[PDB]
Protein backbone atom coordinates (compact mmCIF):
# COMPACT_ATOMS: atom_id res chain seq x y z
CA UNK A 1 0.00 0.00 0.00
CA UNK A 2 2.49 2.56 1.32
CA UNK A 3 5.93 2.53 3.03
CA UNK A 4 6.31 3.00 6.76
CA UNK A 5 9.00 4.93 8.51
CA UNK A 6 9.92 3.96 12.06
CA UNK A 7 12.58 5.94 13.88
CA UNK A 8 13.23 4.20 17.17
CA UNK A 9 14.94 6.49 19.70
CA UNK A 10 15.80 5.73 23.25
CA UNK A 11 12.90 7.69 24.79
CA UNK A 12 10.52 8.15 21.87
CA UNK A 13 9.23 6.00 19.03
CA UNK A 14 8.50 8.18 15.96
CA UNK A 15 6.34 6.17 13.54
CA UNK A 16 4.45 7.04 10.38
CA UNK A 17 4.00 6.85 6.63
CA UNK A 18 6.56 7.60 3.98
CA UNK A 19 5.56 10.77 2.25
CA UNK A 20 3.97 12.58 5.20
CA UNK A 21 5.90 15.58 6.45
CA UNK A 22 5.64 14.23 10.01
CA UNK A 23 5.18 10.99 12.00
CA UNK A 24 1.59 10.12 12.62
CA UNK A 25 2.57 8.74 16.03
CA UNK A 26 4.97 9.61 18.73
CA UNK A 27 5.14 7.73 22.04
CA UNK A 28 7.53 6.63 24.77
CA UNK A 29 9.59 3.56 23.95
CA UNK A 30 8.84 1.67 27.12
CA UNK A 31 7.36 -1.51 28.39
CA UNK A 32 5.76 -1.43 31.83
CA UNK A 33 5.13 -4.52 33.96
CA UNK A 34 3.28 -5.08 37.30
CA UNK A 35 1.04 -9.03 31.82
CA UNK A 36 2.31 -5.81 30.22
CA UNK A 37 1.46 -2.41 28.69
CA UNK A 38 3.25 -0.16 26.14
CA UNK A 39 3.95 3.37 25.10
CA UNK A 40 1.30 5.79 26.30
CA UNK A 41 -0.59 3.42 28.58
CA UNK A 42 2.38 2.32 30.60
CA UNK A 43 3.59 5.92 30.82
CA UNK A 44 0.29 6.79 32.50
CA UNK A 45 0.29 3.69 34.67
CA UNK A 46 3.97 3.55 35.65
CA UNK A 47 3.40 4.19 39.34
CA UNK A 48 1.95 0.66 39.35
CA UNK A 49 4.32 -0.77 36.75
CA UNK A 50 7.94 -1.71 36.43
CA UNK A 51 9.19 0.34 33.44
CA UNK A 52 11.81 -0.92 31.04
CA UNK A 53 13.51 0.82 28.11
CA UNK A 54 14.43 -1.80 25.52
CA UNK A 55 16.79 0.71 23.83
CA UNK A 56 19.62 2.07 25.97
CA UNK A 57 21.88 4.87 24.69
CA UNK A 58 20.36 4.53 21.22
CA UNK A 59 21.25 0.83 21.07
CA UNK A 60 18.56 -1.84 21.25
CA UNK A 61 19.20 -4.07 24.28
CA UNK A 62 16.09 -6.04 25.24
CA UNK A 63 14.83 -7.74 22.15
CA UNK A 64 11.68 -9.26 23.47
CA UNK A 65 10.42 -5.88 24.60
CA UNK A 66 11.52 -4.25 21.35
CA UNK A 67 9.37 -6.73 19.49
CA UNK A 68 6.49 -5.78 21.72
CA UNK A 69 7.15 -2.17 20.88
CA UNK A 70 7.31 -2.82 17.14
CA UNK A 71 4.07 -4.84 17.46
CA UNK A 72 2.23 -1.99 19.25
CA UNK A 73 3.61 0.49 16.68
CA UNK A 74 2.14 -1.52 13.76
CA UNK A 75 -1.31 -2.64 15.12
CA UNK A 76 -2.26 -0.18 17.86
CA UNK A 77 -0.58 3.08 16.82
CA UNK A 78 -0.27 2.95 13.03
CA UNK A 79 -3.15 0.40 12.80
CA UNK A 80 -1.62 -1.47 9.82
CA UNK A 81 -0.98 -4.98 8.59
CA UNK A 82 2.76 -5.03 8.42
CA UNK A 83 2.90 -7.79 5.76
CA UNK A 84 1.51 -5.22 3.42
CA UNK A 85 4.13 -2.39 4.03
CA UNK A 86 7.78 -1.98 3.18
CA UNK A 87 9.25 -0.70 6.42
CA UNK A 88 12.24 1.58 6.79
CA UNK A 89 13.90 1.53 10.28
CA UNK A 90 16.66 3.69 11.71
CA UNK A 91 19.71 2.95 13.70
CA UNK A 92 22.32 4.59 15.91
CA UNK A 93 25.79 5.16 14.46
CA UNK A 94 28.12 2.11 15.05
CA UNK A 95 25.14 -0.06 15.63
CA UNK A 96 26.66 -3.47 16.11
CA UNK A 97 26.65 -5.75 13.13
CA UNK A 98 24.63 -8.11 15.30
CA UNK A 99 21.82 -5.72 16.11
CA UNK A 100 21.46 -4.88 12.46
CA UNK A 101 21.03 -8.54 11.60
CA UNK A 102 18.55 -9.14 14.37
CA UNK A 103 16.48 -6.11 13.27
CA UNK A 104 16.37 -7.48 9.80
CA UNK A 105 15.60 -11.00 10.96
CA UNK A 106 12.70 -9.92 13.25
CA UNK A 107 11.07 -7.70 10.62
CA UNK A 108 10.99 -10.46 7.96
CA UNK A 109 10.52 -13.39 10.41
CA UNK A 110 8.30 -12.05 13.16
CA UNK A 111 6.48 -9.37 11.18
CA UNK A 112 6.71 -10.76 7.60
CA UNK A 113 7.12 -7.33 5.98
CA UNK A 114 7.61 -7.55 2.11
CA UNK A 115 10.58 -5.24 2.22
CA UNK A 116 12.72 -3.31 4.65
CA UNK A 117 15.77 -0.99 4.92
CA UNK A 118 17.79 0.39 7.80
CA UNK A 119 19.30 3.83 7.84
CA UNK A 120 21.69 5.71 9.98
CA UNK A 121 19.82 8.41 11.98
CA UNK A 122 22.38 11.21 11.72
CA UNK A 123 22.44 10.61 8.02
CA UNK A 124 18.65 10.95 7.49
CA UNK A 125 18.92 14.27 9.46
CA UNK A 126 21.61 15.58 7.22
CA UNK A 127 19.48 14.73 4.18
CA UNK A 128 16.39 16.42 5.75
CA UNK A 129 18.50 19.56 6.03
CA UNK A 130 19.10 19.26 2.20
CA UNK A 131 22.85 18.48 2.41
CA UNK A 132 25.13 15.57 1.50
CA UNK A 133 27.93 16.99 3.56
CA UNK A 134 28.06 18.29 7.10
CA UNK A 135 28.54 17.22 10.67
CA UNK A 136 25.50 16.26 12.63
CA UNK A 137 25.07 16.62 16.35
CA UNK A 138 22.32 14.12 17.25
CA UNK A 139 21.15 14.34 20.79
CA UNK A 140 18.10 12.38 21.79
CA UNK A 141 16.76 11.23 25.10
CA UNK A 142 19.38 8.69 26.05
CA UNK A 143 22.52 9.49 24.06
CA UNK A 144 24.41 12.27 22.18
CA UNK A 145 26.53 11.67 19.00
CA UNK A 146 28.67 13.79 16.67
CA UNK A 147 28.57 12.26 13.13
CA UNK A 148 30.76 13.83 10.33
CA UNK A 149 29.32 13.01 6.86
CA UNK A 150 30.98 13.52 3.52
CA UNK A 151 29.18 13.32 0.16
CA UNK A 152 26.40 11.27 1.62
CA UNK A 153 28.41 8.94 3.88
CA UNK A 154 29.33 9.03 7.56
CA UNK A 155 33.04 8.59 8.43
CA UNK A 156 33.03 6.07 11.22
CA UNK A 157 36.53 6.62 12.51
CA UNK A 158 35.58 10.19 13.35
CA UNK A 159 32.16 9.54 14.98
CA UNK A 160 32.12 10.81 18.57
CA UNK A 161 29.89 9.45 21.33
CA UNK A 162 28.52 10.95 24.48
CA UNK A 163 26.51 8.95 26.91
CA UNK A 164 25.04 12.21 28.26
CA UNK A 165 21.57 13.04 26.95
CA UNK A 166 18.12 14.56 27.54
CA UNK A 167 17.32 12.05 30.19
CA UNK A 168 20.26 13.20 32.22
CA UNK A 169 19.35 16.85 31.79
CA UNK A 170 16.07 15.97 33.39
CA UNK A 171 17.76 14.29 36.31
CA UNK A 172 20.01 17.36 36.72
CA UNK A 173 17.00 19.61 36.51
CA UNK A 174 15.43 17.52 39.21
CA UNK A 175 18.12 18.21 41.69
CA UNK A 176 18.59 21.98 41.24
CA UNK A 177 14.89 22.36 41.90
CA UNK A 178 15.41 20.42 45.21
CA UNK A 179 18.49 22.46 46.10
CA UNK A 180 16.37 25.53 45.55
CA UNK A 181 13.74 23.55 47.52
CA UNK A 182 11.30 21.98 45.13
CA UNK A 183 11.45 18.24 45.36
CA UNK A 184 10.02 16.01 42.71
CA UNK A 185 11.82 12.70 42.64
CA UNK A 186 8.63 10.72 42.28
CA UNK A 187 7.73 9.27 38.88
CA UNK A 188 4.29 10.93 38.82
CA UNK A 189 6.10 14.30 39.13
CA UNK A 190 8.83 13.13 36.72
CA UNK A 191 6.93 14.47 33.77
CA UNK A 192 6.86 17.87 35.37
CA UNK A 193 10.59 18.23 35.59
CA UNK A 194 10.57 17.03 32.01
CA UNK A 195 7.84 19.43 31.04
CA UNK A 196 9.53 22.32 32.91
CA UNK A 197 12.68 21.47 31.03
CA UNK A 198 11.02 21.65 27.59
CA UNK A 199 9.56 25.08 28.15
CA UNK A 200 11.43 27.53 30.38
CA UNK A 201 15.02 26.20 29.89
CA UNK A 202 17.40 27.97 27.53
CA UNK A 203 21.15 28.13 26.84
CA UNK A 204 23.17 31.23 27.74
CA UNK A 205 25.72 32.90 25.44
CA UNK A 206 28.03 33.53 28.38
CA UNK A 207 27.39 31.20 31.24
CA UNK A 208 28.89 33.22 34.16
CA UNK A 209 27.52 36.45 32.80
CA UNK A 210 24.00 35.01 32.97
CA UNK A 211 24.73 33.80 36.49
CA UNK A 212 25.53 37.29 37.81
CA UNK A 213 22.61 38.68 35.89
CA UNK A 214 20.80 35.98 37.85
CA UNK A 215 21.44 36.64 41.55
CA UNK A 216 21.83 40.40 41.20
CA UNK A 217 18.58 40.99 39.27
CA UNK A 218 15.72 38.40 39.42
CA UNK A 219 14.94 39.44 35.82
CA UNK A 220 15.76 35.99 34.52
CA UNK A 221 13.36 34.33 36.86
CA UNK A 222 10.15 32.68 35.63
CA UNK A 223 7.32 30.82 37.29
CA UNK A 224 5.30 27.75 36.42
CA UNK A 225 1.71 26.79 37.00
CA UNK A 226 1.59 23.12 38.09
CA UNK A 227 -1.41 20.94 37.44
CA UNK A 228 -2.78 21.43 40.96
CA UNK A 229 -2.84 25.19 40.42
CA UNK A 230 0.24 25.76 42.52
CA UNK A 231 2.80 28.24 41.31
CA UNK A 232 6.57 28.00 41.73
CA UNK A 233 9.60 30.18 40.91
CA UNK A 234 12.51 29.23 38.58
CA UNK A 235 15.95 30.85 38.55
CA UNK A 236 19.25 30.45 36.82
CA UNK A 237 18.34 26.74 36.83
CA UNK A 238 16.68 27.45 33.54
CA UNK A 239 20.04 27.86 31.92
CA UNK A 240 22.10 25.94 34.43
CA UNK A 241 20.45 22.66 33.32
CA UNK A 242 21.35 22.61 29.59
CA UNK A 243 24.78 24.12 30.43
CA UNK A 244 25.87 20.60 31.34
CA UNK A 245 26.10 19.84 27.59
CA UNK A 246 29.06 22.19 27.31
CA UNK A 247 30.24 21.50 30.82
CA UNK A 248 29.62 17.88 31.49
CA UNK A 249 31.41 18.24 34.89
CA UNK A 250 28.18 19.53 36.45
CA UNK A 251 27.06 15.96 36.69
CA UNK A 252 30.63 14.87 37.32
CA UNK A 253 31.60 14.08 33.78
CA UNK A 254 35.27 14.35 32.90
CA UNK A 255 33.91 13.85 29.39
CA UNK A 256 34.31 16.94 27.18
CA UNK A 257 31.39 19.07 26.02
CA UNK A 258 29.42 19.15 22.82
CA UNK A 259 31.40 22.06 21.43
CA UNK A 260 34.62 20.05 22.10
CA UNK A 261 33.39 16.75 20.82
CA UNK A 262 32.18 18.42 17.68
CA UNK A 263 35.63 19.86 17.30
CA UNK A 264 37.39 16.59 18.00
CA UNK A 265 35.15 14.98 15.38
CA UNK A 266 35.96 17.56 12.78
CA UNK A 267 39.69 17.32 13.45
CA UNK A 268 39.70 13.48 13.15
CA UNK A 269 38.46 13.79 9.57
CA UNK A 270 40.71 14.52 6.60
CA UNK A 271 42.17 18.05 6.28
CA UNK A 272 40.58 18.88 2.92
CA UNK A 273 36.98 18.41 4.17
CA UNK A 274 37.25 20.17 7.54
CA UNK A 275 36.03 23.36 5.99
CA UNK A 276 32.78 21.86 4.75
CA UNK A 277 31.98 20.45 8.22
CA UNK A 278 32.81 23.63 10.10
CA UNK A 279 30.40 25.33 7.83
CA UNK A 280 27.79 22.67 8.19
CA UNK A 281 26.91 21.71 11.68
CA UNK A 282 23.41 20.27 11.84
CA UNK A 283 21.50 19.89 15.14
CA UNK A 284 18.92 17.11 15.46
CA UNK A 285 16.99 15.37 18.25
CA UNK A 286 14.98 16.91 21.11
CA UNK A 287 17.91 17.74 23.42
CA UNK A 288 19.11 20.24 20.77
CA UNK A 289 15.81 22.06 21.01
CA UNK A 290 16.97 24.54 23.69
CA UNK A 291 16.82 28.29 22.95
CA UNK A 292 20.23 29.88 22.58
CA UNK A 293 22.03 26.64 21.84
CA UNK A 294 22.82 27.49 18.23
CA UNK A 295 24.11 30.92 19.03
CA UNK A 296 26.10 29.25 21.80
CA UNK A 297 27.64 26.38 19.85
CA UNK A 298 28.48 28.92 17.14
CA UNK A 299 30.45 31.13 19.47
CA UNK A 300 32.18 28.14 21.07
CA UNK A 301 33.10 26.85 17.61
CA UNK A 302 33.89 30.35 16.38
CA UNK A 303 36.33 30.40 19.25
CA UNK A 304 37.87 26.95 19.01
CA UNK A 305 38.46 27.13 15.24
CA UNK A 306 40.79 29.13 12.90
CA UNK A 307 40.07 32.80 12.34
CA UNK A 308 39.28 32.31 8.67
CA UNK A 309 36.73 29.51 9.22
CA UNK A 310 33.25 30.15 7.99
CA UNK A 311 30.99 28.71 10.66
CA UNK A 312 27.30 27.79 10.69
CA UNK A 313 25.05 25.91 13.00
CA UNK A 314 21.87 24.85 11.28
CA UNK A 315 19.15 24.26 13.81
CA UNK A 316 15.93 23.78 11.99
CA UNK A 317 12.81 24.21 14.30
CA UNK A 318 11.37 20.81 13.26
CA UNK A 319 14.62 19.03 14.15
CA UNK A 320 12.93 16.91 16.81
CA UNK A 321 11.59 15.03 13.74
CA UNK A 322 14.53 15.45 11.22
CA UNK A 323 15.58 11.90 11.42
CA UNK A 324 11.99 10.81 10.73
CA UNK A 325 11.58 13.30 7.96
CA UNK A 326 14.84 12.28 6.22
CA UNK A 327 13.42 8.78 6.26
CA UNK A 328 10.08 9.80 4.84
CA UNK A 329 11.81 11.59 1.91
CA UNK A 330 14.25 8.71 1.33
CA UNK A 331 11.47 6.20 1.31
CA UNK A 332 9.43 8.24 -1.07
CA UNK A 333 11.90 8.54 -3.90
CA UNK A 334 11.23 6.92 -7.21
CA UNK A 335 14.83 5.63 -7.17
CA UNK A 336 14.28 3.89 -3.86
CA UNK A 337 12.36 0.65 -4.86
CA UNK A 338 15.47 -1.21 -5.76
CA UNK A 339 17.20 -0.10 -2.60
CA UNK A 340 14.96 -2.24 -0.43
CA UNK A 341 15.73 -5.69 0.87
CA UNK A 342 12.76 -7.67 -0.46
CA UNK A 343 11.31 -10.71 1.15
CA UNK A 344 12.79 -12.88 -1.68
CA UNK A 345 16.32 -11.55 -1.10
CA UNK A 346 15.96 -12.00 2.59
CA UNK A 347 14.91 -15.60 2.10
CA UNK A 348 17.80 -16.33 -0.27
CA UNK A 349 20.48 -14.54 1.68
CA UNK A 350 19.22 -14.47 5.20
CA UNK A 351 19.92 -11.44 7.54
CA UNK A 352 23.55 -10.95 6.62
CA UNK A 353 22.06 -9.17 3.53
CA UNK A 354 21.71 -6.04 5.71
CA UNK A 355 25.55 -5.30 5.62
CA UNK A 356 25.64 -5.28 1.81
CA UNK A 357 22.40 -3.54 1.08
CA UNK A 358 22.34 -1.02 4.05
CA UNK A 359 25.46 1.06 4.86
CA UNK B 1 18.58 1.22 -9.61
CA UNK B 2 16.86 1.29 -12.93
CA UNK B 3 15.64 4.88 -13.23
CA UNK B 4 15.56 5.92 -16.99
CA UNK B 5 17.30 9.19 -16.13
CA UNK B 6 20.18 7.45 -14.41
CA UNK B 7 20.86 5.57 -17.71
CA UNK B 8 21.24 8.91 -19.50
CA UNK B 9 23.20 10.71 -16.81
CA UNK B 10 26.94 11.16 -17.64
CA UNK B 11 27.17 9.36 -21.03
CA UNK B 12 28.32 12.19 -23.47
CA UNK B 13 30.23 15.41 -22.56
CA UNK B 14 27.84 18.32 -21.76
CA UNK B 15 25.32 19.61 -19.27
CA UNK B 16 22.41 17.78 -17.89
CA UNK B 17 19.70 19.27 -15.69
CA UNK B 18 16.77 17.72 -13.79
CA UNK B 19 14.19 19.16 -11.54
CA UNK B 20 12.72 17.50 -8.46
CA UNK B 21 9.08 16.89 -9.07
CA UNK B 22 7.13 15.01 -6.41
CA UNK B 23 9.94 12.84 -5.14
CA UNK B 24 10.94 12.14 -8.76
CA UNK B 25 13.88 13.30 -10.86
CA UNK B 26 12.56 14.91 -14.00
CA UNK B 27 14.31 16.13 -17.11
CA UNK B 28 14.25 19.85 -17.72
CA UNK B 29 13.48 20.87 -21.32
CA UNK B 30 16.71 21.97 -22.76
CA UNK B 31 15.26 25.34 -23.82
CA UNK B 32 14.65 26.17 -20.12
CA UNK B 33 18.21 25.51 -18.94
CA UNK B 34 19.29 28.45 -16.91
CA UNK B 35 15.85 29.48 -15.69
CA UNK B 36 15.26 28.20 -12.21
CA UNK B 37 12.06 28.43 -10.17
CA UNK B 38 12.98 29.69 -6.73
CA UNK B 39 10.26 27.55 -5.22
CA UNK B 40 12.15 24.47 -6.47
CA UNK B 41 15.30 22.29 -6.22
CA UNK B 42 17.30 21.11 -9.19
CA UNK B 43 20.04 18.56 -10.01
CA UNK B 44 22.74 19.57 -12.41
CA UNK B 45 25.52 17.34 -13.95
CA UNK B 46 28.40 18.80 -15.91
CA UNK B 47 30.24 16.01 -17.92
CA UNK B 48 33.63 17.15 -19.23
CA UNK B 49 35.80 14.87 -21.47
CA UNK B 50 39.22 14.29 -19.86
CA UNK B 51 42.24 14.04 -22.08
CA UNK B 52 42.77 10.51 -20.70
CA UNK B 53 39.44 9.44 -22.27
CA UNK B 54 37.69 9.31 -18.96
CA UNK B 55 34.71 11.60 -18.20
CA UNK B 56 34.94 14.24 -15.48
CA UNK B 57 31.73 14.71 -13.43
CA UNK B 58 30.44 17.67 -11.38
CA UNK B 59 27.15 17.19 -9.60
CA UNK B 60 25.42 20.39 -8.35
CA UNK B 61 22.19 20.39 -6.41
CA UNK B 62 20.55 23.91 -6.50
CA UNK B 63 18.12 24.86 -3.69
CA UNK B 64 15.56 27.63 -4.54
CA UNK B 65 14.85 30.01 -1.60
CA UNK B 66 11.26 28.80 -1.49
CA UNK B 67 11.75 25.11 -2.23
CA UNK B 68 9.93 22.84 0.17
CA UNK B 69 11.93 20.51 2.49
CA UNK B 70 11.01 17.39 0.54
CA UNK B 71 12.56 18.82 -2.63
CA UNK B 72 15.81 19.99 -1.14
CA UNK B 73 16.19 16.74 0.77
CA UNK B 74 15.35 14.81 -2.43
CA UNK B 75 17.87 16.89 -4.38
CA UNK B 76 20.68 15.93 -2.04
CA UNK B 77 19.78 12.28 -1.86
CA UNK B 78 19.59 12.12 -5.66
CA UNK B 79 22.93 13.81 -5.84
CA UNK B 80 24.44 11.01 -3.61
CA UNK B 81 22.60 8.34 -5.66
CA UNK B 82 23.87 9.70 -8.90
CA UNK B 83 27.46 10.01 -7.66
CA UNK B 84 27.08 6.43 -6.51
CA UNK B 85 25.80 5.24 -9.86
CA UNK B 86 28.96 6.99 -11.38
CA UNK B 87 31.36 4.97 -9.22
CA UNK B 88 31.79 7.80 -6.74
CA UNK B 89 33.77 9.81 -9.15
CA UNK B 90 31.60 13.04 -9.17
CA UNK B 91 32.44 16.01 -7.07
CA UNK B 92 29.23 17.01 -5.24
CA UNK B 93 28.30 20.67 -4.77
CA UNK B 94 25.57 22.39 -2.76
CA UNK B 95 24.43 25.54 -4.65
CA UNK B 96 22.04 27.89 -2.80
CA UNK B 97 20.33 30.66 -4.85
CA UNK B 98 22.28 33.93 -4.49
CA UNK B 99 25.24 32.02 -3.11
CA UNK B 100 26.26 29.92 -6.26
CA UNK B 101 29.82 28.91 -7.12
CA UNK B 102 31.48 30.72 -10.05
CA UNK B 103 31.81 27.22 -11.45
CA UNK B 104 28.13 26.58 -11.44
CA UNK B 105 27.41 30.09 -12.77
CA UNK B 106 29.88 29.33 -15.51
CA UNK B 107 27.57 26.81 -17.09
CA UNK B 108 25.13 29.44 -18.22
CA UNK B 109 26.48 31.40 -21.13
CA UNK B 110 23.69 34.01 -21.25
CA UNK B 111 23.53 33.61 -17.49
CA UNK B 112 21.06 32.04 -15.13
CA UNK B 113 17.84 33.91 -14.37
CA UNK B 114 15.83 33.30 -11.19
CA UNK B 115 12.02 33.46 -11.25
CA UNK B 116 9.12 33.00 -8.85
CA UNK B 117 6.97 29.90 -8.32
CA UNK B 118 7.47 26.20 -9.12
CA UNK B 119 6.04 22.78 -8.47
CA UNK B 120 4.12 21.83 -5.44
CA UNK B 121 5.59 19.45 -2.90
CA UNK B 122 5.23 15.72 -2.62
CA UNK B 123 4.43 16.00 1.05
CA UNK B 124 0.79 15.62 2.14
CA UNK B 125 0.32 29.49 46.38
CA UNK B 126 2.84 31.09 48.79
CA UNK B 127 5.10 28.28 50.07
CA UNK B 128 4.97 25.24 47.75
CA UNK B 129 3.35 22.21 49.45
CA UNK B 130 4.06 18.91 47.73
CA UNK B 131 1.45 16.93 49.71
CA UNK B 132 -1.11 19.17 48.03
CA UNK B 133 0.31 18.33 44.56
CA UNK B 134 1.40 14.77 45.25
CA UNK B 135 -2.16 14.18 46.40
CA UNK B 136 -3.41 14.85 42.87
CA UNK B 137 -0.87 12.37 41.46
CA UNK B 138 -2.02 9.45 43.60
CA UNK B 139 -5.59 10.75 43.30
CA UNK B 140 -5.95 9.06 39.92
CA UNK B 141 -5.92 5.28 40.62
CA UNK B 142 -9.27 3.65 39.89
CA UNK B 143 -9.68 6.29 37.16
CA UNK B 144 -7.75 4.99 34.14
CA UNK B 145 -8.83 1.69 32.66
CA UNK B 146 -6.78 0.06 29.98
CA UNK B 147 -7.09 0.56 26.26
CA UNK B 148 -9.72 -1.82 24.90
CA UNK B 149 -8.78 -1.59 21.21
CA UNK B 150 -5.70 -3.60 20.47
CA UNK B 151 -4.19 -6.73 19.05
CA UNK B 152 -2.18 -8.34 21.91
CA UNK B 153 1.28 -9.66 21.05
CA UNK B 154 1.49 -13.47 20.86
CA UNK B 155 4.94 -13.92 19.30
CA UNK B 156 3.42 -15.16 16.01
CA UNK B 157 5.95 -15.75 13.22
CA UNK B 158 4.04 -14.85 10.05
CA UNK B 159 6.92 -14.79 7.58
CA UNK B 160 8.81 -17.65 6.02
CA UNK B 161 11.79 -18.68 8.05
CA UNK B 162 15.07 -18.46 6.12
CA UNK B 163 16.90 -21.67 6.55
CA UNK B 164 20.64 -21.34 7.02
CA UNK B 165 21.24 -23.40 3.87
N1 LIG C 1 11.30 21.94 23.55
C1 LIG C 1 12.27 21.19 24.11
N2 LIG C 1 13.31 21.82 24.70
C2 LIG C 1 14.28 21.06 25.27
N3 LIG C 1 14.32 19.69 25.27
C3 LIG C 1 13.33 18.95 24.71
C4 LIG C 1 12.23 19.67 24.09
N4 LIG C 1 11.41 18.70 23.61
C5 LIG C 1 11.92 17.49 23.92
N5 LIG C 1 13.07 17.63 24.57
C6 LIG C 1 13.90 16.50 25.04
O1 LIG C 1 14.46 15.73 23.96
C7 LIG C 1 14.59 14.33 24.26
C8 LIG C 1 13.86 13.42 23.29
O2 LIG C 1 14.19 13.70 21.91
P1 LIG C 1 14.17 12.54 20.78
O3 LIG C 1 15.09 13.02 19.71
O4 LIG C 1 12.76 12.14 20.53
O5 LIG C 1 14.83 11.34 21.56
P2 LIG C 1 15.26 9.82 21.08
O6 LIG C 1 15.26 10.04 19.55
O7 LIG C 1 16.49 9.89 21.86
O8 LIG C 1 14.19 8.92 21.63
C9 LIG C 1 13.96 14.19 25.62
O9 LIG C 1 15.02 14.13 26.55
C10 LIG C 1 13.14 15.46 25.86
O10 LIG C 1 13.08 15.74 27.26
CA1 LIG D 1 17.13 9.89 18.28
CA1 LIG E 1 8.46 23.54 -5.15
CA1 LIG F 1 32.12 11.58 -5.52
Amino acid sequence: TTALVCDNGSGLVKAGFAGDDAPRAVFPSIVGRPDSYVGDEAQSKRGILTLKYPIEHGIITNWDDMEKIWHHTFYNELRVAPEEHPTLLTEAPLNPKANREKMTQIMFETFNVPAMYVAIQAVLSLYASGRTTGIVLDSGDGVTHNVPIYEGYALPHAIMRLDLAGRDLTDYLMKILTERGYSFVTTAEREIVRDIKEKLCYVALDFENEMATAASSSSLEKSYELPDGQVITIGNERFRCPETLFQPSFIGMESAGIHETTYNSIMKCDIDIRKDLYANNVMSGGTTMYPGIADRMQKEITALAPSTMKIKIIAPPERKYSVWIGGSILASLSTFQQMWITKQEYDEAGPSIVHRKCF
Amino acid sequence: VEHPEFLKAGKEPGLQIWRVEKFDLVPVPTNLYGDFFTGDAYVILKTVQLRNGNLQYDLHYWLGNECSQDESGAAAIFTVQLDDYLNGRAVQHREVQGFESATFLGYFKSGLKYKKGGVASGFGTGPFKREELLDHLEKQAKEFKDREDLVPYTGEKRGKVWVPK
